[PDB]
């Protein structure tokens, strides 16, 4: 099926005629547009203030790259690899050191901000759900140097909330 | 001292001169141009500010890196930045502008622009929230809050 | 809506309505109470120059009107 | 004919009234839902339509700062960031802590450009530890 | 003098704003051508024709009306010439 | 007393100017979809004030015509509302409409000097082009202005607002007013009909904008007027100018750009016949209704 | 800037000669990329080599691999994938008519229309989560299904989006200067039209009737 | 600030003419034009003076020097002898001020009596009709055969620029 567009042509009826040389003489359909855009005109604005209402989001967001830890307990990470074996841009490093205690840790888990391209595939692979995206997307940082995240400041990440990746969590764990 | 309180409060206006207009030009290859001008949108108004879009280089005040800078562009970029006023402000947008990113391994991609201009703000982000880029010019214009240049021209 | 477009159009109507107004005051200021005359023509300057004589003062808005009679 | 003027003694008084509209922007006020630590304020209209739903409010002086003007993102807490961004229809009045003894409650904000922020530095000890030369000297 | 003053306060208030601008920091087309001529003849027209309102009051009013219509019918004519000679095309 | 005459005559049209780009900028928003600027100051007051501050400070041929471009498009811009009768004109000039011709060319002059010290051939023949369609349109000004004055008697422009008294001189000429408006548009260089200091070059512009908007208000309509008090007069004259100038935006922010040759096309085939048909007839009528009008 | 390209133009005014595009601006090595990651591991590279069709480019490499996989999938991802099609597509069409736009002059049209690809962003935020890459086609079906509250507001948005196009239409579409823009130029022989390549959009303009 | 406004107007005007009488690059000389243009008008707007020097303003110098920098800047783009010329132009000028000022009468082939001179001049007669724009209100009662000549010298002119410019 086709329902295709301008086959017709303006048929020489002199009520036709006059009223598209109206149409030319009179300028009548650009004032109609004028008032289409008047009609814009008095509506009320849909804009949001910002610094004072932030944004909508989902629960299923992608933010902040956070390492988070057990209920009171130890780094939730193990050091498996996964998130650099599936990481595209292949901005996370590894390097495991097993800790005095005998049980199999770390020495260095870092992501460049710079080079992650923010899927979540560490997310989707994580087999603890250890490293997970965050809520919020506020870094706007002054230096090259920062943007390359160490254990540390992901864990303080972590620590700077988890009540909100807890009901992210609760949330996908259905779906996800 | 009351020479050095006409220079705090006359730093004070020209600070806040500079940090109220702050019309950008749009640089924009890829993606984040449309993101750009996804926050140049009725949901988020640069123009609530009184940043407004202009394709004029000779009156531009922060240049927006956005997008995958490559060897083939970078002599056009930096003759774009040359003939630009020297009141100028750099924003690298994205993770391709800001360190190379995705397309970080391969010819043709200058691993960030860090080596064609100098940077002010990184914004990370592939693509970065619109909210965040407007949140990344805010923090931009703290730094012009912060910036002592007449102090600095009073006691050199 | 135009709520916040009003302050100002209405502080540049003001600021258009002031040369006209300031004008307008000045010349009734700088006459006397008068008008300031029009002379296109120099029938017109001829009388507005008889006027400026005959008031003695080289001002021609006292126009000493009726009372140099007798 | 009737918001306009029952709107700053609705705001408490024209000390408030310049307060709010010459700090940034808004004077939508009203409907008073809580407020949180570091003194911010945080309102739920049901009036306007949707974006226009949630407001923070900031205070003043939160971390040794005088930020009556320039207000940041992250000011605010993260239950209450899960109130703002609608990603719940509900105000974190309901369950906002958790019994875990690892969370700030002094949330460190925006930080980059100051005397405090981040630094990289690779977590690792020595690598490959040289061969000391010994103490006594022979000879 | 009235109006020689303010010809003269609006050239020293434009310079002092261009020298407070100033010192602060401190081939061809052939269709191009016969739009200006065009101009140039059709203005010359106008020249002719805008003084006919001072004019409209004569005893002779049959005359003024023949020779206004003809110098109008003439520039319409300078105008068909170069309608069907083609003298603007792009 | 005449020197504070000048100082009010000249000095408020540059607030005048600072504070139609909040008003264009604010109303194009709420034709858009926009509310700003309203964060900097006020419900944006002081944005403005900033921006021209902001443009003086930055840090930017041959000198001779690099400074004799602006200077002279912005002596333009103060010298010509010298004869516009706010009730009182400043200057009662005779004739005050060939002057606005005159200064409609010489505005010209500014944008060629301008263009041949920018030095580079696509903004030389960027210019060439902008000066054409600058130029192509005071014919028809010209023309249209001389058949409303025909029907006015004078050149001296307040016989015009004596004049204008009884009917609203719209309707004796609609369609001429209306090619004259749209020729309005195209003299101020703005859509449809389409480097330093910018803020001179941007100032003159808006200035010459303003100008037309007065003299649209002016020449066509206006108010009664009262007798020992214009107060009344003026107000209604601006709020009508300040309505043209919504209305100048409102054809602003709705229509493309107009291709250069389709808009030369246009002028001289479509503007040229009919603004003379209408002139000749505006010519041959008032002998014809027993009504030539009193040159005093 | 007048997307970025070079353009290398020789002509009589106004008027022409005859052009050369020059592109090559934006490369960036996606097929040398490819050929060194995995097949999961480099689907964002289809998503963004194109980026407007941050849905349809997913399809058309998740077909190629189920196409070369034997794997019928199964229903209910086939009508996901179709809907978030249709709606690419529609976001694609209201980009190319806005940038048109923006491109002719023609301010006002874009901001409303953006308006529209702000909502339609905003469900692909409910989704997967990503503001524009949402890769989240994986080969093999679809992955992470969609959450309960979303198709009601997808019909909400159906009504409302039919009655913003009619507004659209209203305000181009039939002006007088639009159409005396561009009507006259860009003519295509449907013949050389098939021989030059031409693909899509072009069939549709001139003549020949064809769709995949 | 005093009387002879005439002659010192006249004396710029003087200036303008030697100003581009040294054969500038050609919009040097536009420039200079433009300025002596001005001035003249000034002066005839200044012997009343109401109408027919404001009338050519539009025309000499709103429809003359645009064409002319426009067929300057479509057609092409310090020296010692330019400076050497405008020079001793100035030169005669002043000495000719000179011989005017400090002494009785200078003759070139006349005789010019030597001072600033309102003479000859109106006794303030009644016009009332502005003459010199009533003398520009005729040629359209009176005027039969000098319009008729002159719109066919222009209908003729146009012919003949489309002619060589490449009719057709
Ligand atoms: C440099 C000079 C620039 C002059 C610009 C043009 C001025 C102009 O158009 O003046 C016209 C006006 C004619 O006088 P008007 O009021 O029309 O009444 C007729 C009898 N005065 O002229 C006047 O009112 C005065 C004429 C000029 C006097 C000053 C000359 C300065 C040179
Ligand atoms: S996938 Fe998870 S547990 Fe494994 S190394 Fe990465 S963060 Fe650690
Ligand atoms: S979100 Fe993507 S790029 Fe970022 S660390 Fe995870 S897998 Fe790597
Ligand atoms: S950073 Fe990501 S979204 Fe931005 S231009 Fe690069 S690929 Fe596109």
């Amino acid at each position: 099926t086709y329902k295709y567009v301008n086959l017709r042509e303006p048929s020489m009826d002199m009520k036709s005629v006059t009223d598209r040389a109206a149409q030319t003489l009179l300028w009548t359909e650009l004032i109609r547009g004028l008032g289409m855009t008047l009609s814009y005109l008095f509506r009320e604005p849909a804009t949001i203030n910002y610094p004072f209402e932030k944004g909508p989001l989902s629960p299923r967001f992608r933010g902040e790259h956070a390492l988070r830890r057990y209920p009171s307990g130890e780094e939730r990470c193990i050091a498996c690899k996964l998130c650099e074996a599936v990481c595209p841009a292949q901005a996370i490093t590894i390097e495991a050191e097993p800790r005095a205690d005998g049980s199999r840790r770390t020495t260095r888990y870092d992501i460049d901000m710079t080079k992650c391209i923010y899927c979540g595939f560490c997310q989707e692979a994580c087999p603890v759900d250890a490293i997970v995206e965050g809520p919020n997307f506020e870094f706007s940082t002054e230096t090259h140097e920062e943007l390359l995240y160490n254990k540390e400041k992901l864990l303080n990440n972590g620590d700077k909330w988890e009540a909100e990746i807890a009901a992210n969590i609760q949330a996908d764990y259905l779906y996800r | 001292s009351r020479g050095e309180y006409v220079v705090a409060k006359l730093d004070d206006l020209i600070n806040w001169a500079r940090r109220s207009s702050l019309w950008p030009m749009t640089f924009g290859l890829a993606c984040c141009a449309v993101e750009m001008m996804h926050m140049a949108a009725p949901r988020y108004d640069m123009d609530r500010f009184g940043v407004v879009f202009r394709a004029s280089p000779r009156q531009s005040d922060v240049m927006i890196v956005a997008g995958t800078l490559t060897n083939k562009m970078a002599p056009a970029l930096r003759k774009v930045y040359d003939q630009m006023p020297e009141p100028r402000y750099v924003v690298s947008m994205g993770s391709c502008a800001n360190g190379g990113g995705y397309y970080h391994y391969s010819y043709s991609v200058v691993r960030g622009c860090d080596r064609i201009v100098p940077v002010d703000i990184y914004v990370p982000g592939c693509p970065p929230t619109a909210e965040a880029l407007l949140y990344g010019i805010l923090q931009l214009q703290k730094k012009i809050k912060r910036e002592k240049r007449l102090r600095i021209w009073y006691r050199r | 809506m135009w709520f916040e477009v009003l302050p100002g159009i209405a502080v540049m109507g003001v600021c258009l309505f002031i040369p006209g107004m300031a004008t307008a005051r000045i010349h009734r200021f700088s006459n006397g109470g008068r008008e300031k005359r029009v002379a296109h023509y120099s029938y017109q300057w001829y009388l507005m120059e008889r006027d400026r004589r005959v008031s003695g003062v080289n001002r021609y808005y006292v126009s000493k009107g009726l009372e140099n009679i007798d | 004919l009737k918001r306009g003027l029952q709107q700053v003694s609705g705001h408490g008084g024209l000390r408030g009234y310049l307060r709010v509209l010459f700090r940034a922007n808004d004077v939508r006020v009203g409907t008073l839902v809580g407020e949180d630590k570091y003194g911010n304020k945080y309102y739920e209209d049901n009036k306007q339509f949707f974006g226009r739903h949630r407001w923070v409010i900031y205070t003043t002086e939160m971390n040794g700062k005088n930020t009556f003007w320039d207000v940041d993102g992250s000011m605010v807490p993260p239950e209450w960031h899960r109130w703002l961004h609608c990603m719940t229809d509900d105000p974190p009045t309901v369950k906002p802590p958790t019994a875990r003894k690892f969370i700030w409650t002094n949330h460190k904000f925006n930080l980059s450009g100051t005397p405090q922020q981040y630094v990289p530095y690779s977590t690792t000890r020595k690598k490959i530890q040289e061969w000391v030369p010994p103490s006594t000297p022979y000879k | 003098m009235n109006l020689m003053i303010t010809l003269l306060t609006n050239f020293t208030l434009a310079t002092l704003l261009v020298t407070i601008a100033f010192w602060l920091p401190q081939p061809f087309s052939m269709k191009f051508f016969l739009v200006a001529i065009t101009f140039l003849l059709f203005d010359l027209e106008i020249a002719l024709l805008l003084p006919l309102p001072w004019a409209s009051q004569t005893t002779n009013l049959n005359t003024m009306l023949t020779m206004a219509l003809l110098l109008i019918f003439l520039l319409a004519v300078s105008l068909a010439y170069e309608w069907t000679q083609k003298g603007l095309e792009w | 007393m005449f020197m504070i005459n000048v100082l009010t005559l000249i000095i408020p049209i540059l607030l005048a100017v600072a504070f139609l780009t909040l008003v264009e900028r604010k109303v194009l928003g709420y034709m858009q979809f926009r509310k700003g600027p309203n964060v900097v100051g006020p419900y944006g007051l002081l944005q403005p004030i900033a921006d021209a501050i902001k443009l003086f400070i930055k840090e930017p041929s041959s000198i001779s015509m690099f400074i004799l471009a602006p200077i002279l498009a912005l002596t333009l811009a103060l010298t010509m509302w010298i004869p516009l009768p706010m009730p009182y004109p400043l200057i009662n000039m005779n004739l005050g409409v060939l002057f606005m011709l005159a200064m409609s060319s010489l505005a010209v002059y500014s944008i060629l000097w301008s263009g041949w010290a920018s030095n580079s051939k696509y903004a030389l023949i960027g210019a060439l082009r902008a000066v054409a369609q600058t130029i192509s349109y005071e014919v028809t000004l010209a023309i249209i202005l001389l058949s409303v004055l025909l029907m006015n008697g004078s050149f001296t422009l307040s016989t015009l607002i004596i004049t204008q008294e009884q009917v609203w001189l719209i309707f004796p000429a609609w369609p001429l007013a209306m090619m004259w408006f749209i020729s309005t548009l195209a003299e101020t260089n703005r859509a449809p009909f389409d480097a330093g200091p910018f803020a001179l070059f941007f100032m003159a512009e808006y200035a010459n904008i303003i100008m037309m908007n007065i003299f649209t208000t002016t020449l066509f309509l206006g108010a009664f007027h009262n007798p020992y008090m214009p107060e009344l007069y003026t107000i209604n004259f601006t709020i009508k100018s300040l309505l043209l100038s919504i209305t100048f935006l409102w054809i602003r922010a709705s229509y493309p750009r107009f291709r250069y040759d389709q808009l030369m096309h246009l002028l001289w085939k479509n503007f040229l016949p009919l603004t003379l048909a209408l002139c000749m007839w505006h010519v041959s009528l008032p002998i014809l209704l027993s009504s030539i009008p009193p040159q005093t | 800037h007048p997307g970025v390209l070079r353009l290398v133009m020789e002509l009589s005014g106004e008027m022409v000669r005859k052009c050369d595009p020059h592109i090559g601006l934006l490369h960036r090595g996606t097929e040398k990329l490819i050929e060194y990651k995995t097949y999961l591991q480099a689907l964002p590279y289809f998503d963004r080599l194109d980026y407007v069709s941050m849905m349809c480019n997913e399809q058309a490499y998740s077909l190629a691999v189920e196409k070369l996989l034997n794997i019928q999938p199964p229903p209910r991802a086939q009508w996901i994938r179709v809907l978030f099609g249709e709606i690419t597509r529609l976001l694609n069409h209201i980009m190319a008519v806005t940038t048109h736009a923006l491109d002719i002059g023609a301010m006002t049209p874009f901001f409303w229309m953006f308006e529209e690809r702000e909502k339609m962003f905003e469900f692909y935020e409910r989704v997967s989560g990503a503001r524009m890459h949402a890769a989240y086609v994986r080969p093999g079906g679809v992955h992470q299904d969609l959450p309960l509250g979303l198709m009601d507001d997808i019909y909400e948005f159906s009504k409302n989006f039919s009655l913003r196009i009619d507004e659209l239409e209203e305000m181009l579409t039939n002006n007088r200067i639009w159409r005396n823009r561009t009507v006259d130029i860009g003519v295509v022989t449907a013949e050389d039209a098939l021989n030059y390549g031409f693909s899509g959009v072009m069939l549709r303009g001139s003549g020949i009737q064809w769709d995949l | 600030m005093m009387t002879y406004i005439v002659f010192i107007l006249s004396i710029i005007f003087v200036m303008g003419f030697v100003g581009f009488s040294s054969k500038p690059s050609p919009i040097y000389g536009g420039l200079g034009l433009i300025v002596s243009g001005g001035v003249g008008c000034g002066i005839v707007l200044n012997f009343g003076g109401s109408f027919l020097g404001l009338m050519v303003f539009l025309i000499y110098l709103g429809g003359m020097m645009v064409v002319f920098g426009y067929t300057t800047a479509m057609a092409t783009e310090s020296n010692k002898v330019v400076l050497g010329t405008f020079i001793t132009g100035l030169l005669m000028e002043f000495l000719m001020v000179y011989y005017v000022l400090k002494d009785k009468e200078v003759e070139i082939v006349f005789k010019f009596n030597g001072m600033g001179d309102w003479v000859i001049y109106d006794t303030g007669d009644s016009g009332f009709f502005s003459e010199e724009a009533m003398g520009i209100a005729a040629l359209y009662s009176y005027g039969t055969w000098l319009v008729i000549v002159t719109g066919w010298s222009l209908l003729i002119g146009v012919v003949v620029i489309m002619e060589i410019t490449r009719g057709n």
